[PDB]
């Protein structure tokens, strides 16, 4: 069977501001199967009760999703998007880079 | 408005 | 402008765990505006864009019991799929289904799509004609002589020439506030020292629908297509999208390069520097 890795993103929905609500988002995208475990981080630990959108394809058949959560960003907190997939031996950490 | 299923494969 | 409706379905089985997963979604361009899932607690063909919420009850009745019957069907596709390949019971396989119609500025078909995977592969298409059938291998040649047999591209082609484009209109209508507005890209460039020797030039494009964006790098009015770092575009989820452009470029050097935003909601292309 023939497998596709994710392509992942981390970023914001708005430019960030310290202490203004925002949306935290892990885009991943390009991967195939479409069974994925995608965990947001804060000070790595997961975040709960993260939303995510449904399950959508491109045109190459390959999937997309979109894991978001509210969150408020600071000088000193760290986040980041951990994702598990077939093609992965293990999960794959991408820190949240505001400039990215 | 989607489609009616046609025949399977 | 042009618009298209499209509906992604996907059939997933999961050997041992239950029956296969069945999730269908809609769209209009790059507004998703109906769900159905055969793992929600109780399955129903969903609203997502607040457009479609004023459809009436036999709309969503009608198209929960559509799904229902799509999901069934599917699942028999995914049995049927194993047989045709010399498959095993014990693994998960996925089918993927295409389809819909794109309408030109007078709503008039520019063409009709309706095309299937089987495991993230081609498996057969619809072809342009509405008509004939393009299968990917001996597999998929089977199903196509049954299609064949069947008149199964009559019955998508007048779907595809008839409701699709009709209700297309109608949501263009009833969603004209936001389907027929195109927001343009919030641009800016950015600056950053890798070293003494280089920075990086990164171009930014937010805010935008549709999705559909150029972002490019020039360097003396030349593109820069090969040193040019492009990321996906992305979703905001707010409706509208993301993208940047990044070149790394000697130190110095900075004016030498423009960056060149192309999308429908501007009325000329932007041509942006770094603005020290």
């Amino acid at each position: 069977m023939i497998q596709r890795t994710p392509k992942i993103q981390v970023y914001s929905r708005h430019p960030a501001e310290n202490g203004k609500s925002n949306f935290l988002n892990c885009y991943v995208s390009g991967f195939h199967p479409s069974d994925i475990e995608v965990d947001l981080l804060k000070n790595g630990e997961r975040i709960e009760k993260v939303e995510h959108s449904d399950l959508s394809f491109s045109k190459d058949w390959s999937f997309y999703l979109l894991y978001y959560t509210e969150f408020t960003p600071t000088e000193k907190d760290e986040y980041a998007c951990r994702v598990n997939h077939v093609t992965l031996s293990q999960p794959k950490i991408v820190k949240w880079d505001r400039d990215m | 408005l989607s489609s009616p299923v046609t025949k399977s494969f | 402008g042009s618009h298209s409706m499209r509906y992604f379905y996907t059939a997933m089985s999961r050997p041992g765990r239950g029956e296969p997963r069945f999730i269908a979604v809609g769209y209009v361009d790059d507004t998703q505006f109906v769900r159905f899932d055969s793992d929600a607690a109780s399955p129903r063909m969903a609203p997502r864009a607040p457009w479609i919420e004023q459809e009436g009850p036999e709309y969503w009745d009608g198209e929960t019991r559509n799904m229902k019957a799509s999901a069934q069907t599917y699942r028999e596709n995914l049995r049927i799929a194993l047989r045709y390949y010399n498959q095993s019971e014990a693994g998960s396989h996925i089918i993927q289904v295409m389809y819909g119609c794109d309408v030109g500025p007078d709503g008039r078909l520019l063409r009709g799509h309706n095309q299937y995977a089987y495991d993230g592969k081609d498996y057969i298409a619809l072809n342009e004609d509405l008509s004939s059938w393009t299968a990917a291998d001996t597999a998929a040649q089977i199903t196509q002589r049954k299609w064949e047999a069947a008149r199964v591209a009559e019955q998508l082609r007048a779907y595809l020439e008839g409701l699709c484009v009709e209700w297309l209109r109608r949501y263009l209508e009833n969603g004209k506030e936001t389907l027929q507005r195109a927001d343009p890209p919030k641009t800016h460039v950015t600056h950053h020292p890798i070293s003494d020797h280089e920075a990086t030039l990164r171009c930014w494009a937010l805010g935008f629908y549709p999705a559909e964006i150029t972002l490019t790098w020039q360097r003396d009015g030349e593109d820069q297509t090969q040193d040019t770092e492009l990321v996906e575009t992305r979703p905001a989820g707010d409706r509208t999208f993301q993208k940047w452009a990044a070149v790394v470029v000697p130190s110095g050097e900075e004016q030498r390069y423009t960056c060149h935003v192309q999308h429908e909601g501007l009325p000329k292309p932007l041509t942006l520097r770094w603005e020290p």
